[PDB]
């Protein structure tokens, strides 16, 4: 991020929680008290279900 | 791997090969930061130099 007056180095993970984490922390899914995940799928206009 | 083991089956299969290129020599222009900014110079005007 940049380098002080007295030549030391200021990276990034030194000021900052760096990790994976989703987009979103907004939904979230359980399946009978289990961690879980999913996809609800939809029908477009016209299509068969089956 | 695959081809090696279509190679040992003549009877049944001939000419298998690829449908693309192979790797090829590639030139890493490996830049560093701190010299960038010591020096005083834009990461950006460089790459939009280059």
């Amino acid at each position: 991020l940049k380098v002080n007056q007295d030549g030391s180095r200021v990276l990034l993970r030194d000021v900052a929680k760096i990790e994976l984490g989703g987009e979103n922390y907004d939904i979230i899914a359980e399946f009978n008290g289990q961690p879980a995940s999913g996809l609800g799928i939809k029908l477009a206009t016209g299509a068969n279900a089956l | 791997q695959l081809l090696a083991e279509a190679a040992k089956h003549p009877d049944m299969l001939t000419s298998v090969r690829p449908n693309g290129l192979e790797d090829t020599p590639q030139f890493k222009i490996d830049i560093d930061q701190e010299k960038a900014q010591a020096l005083g110079v834009s990461i950006n005007d460089i790459n939009t130099t280059l």
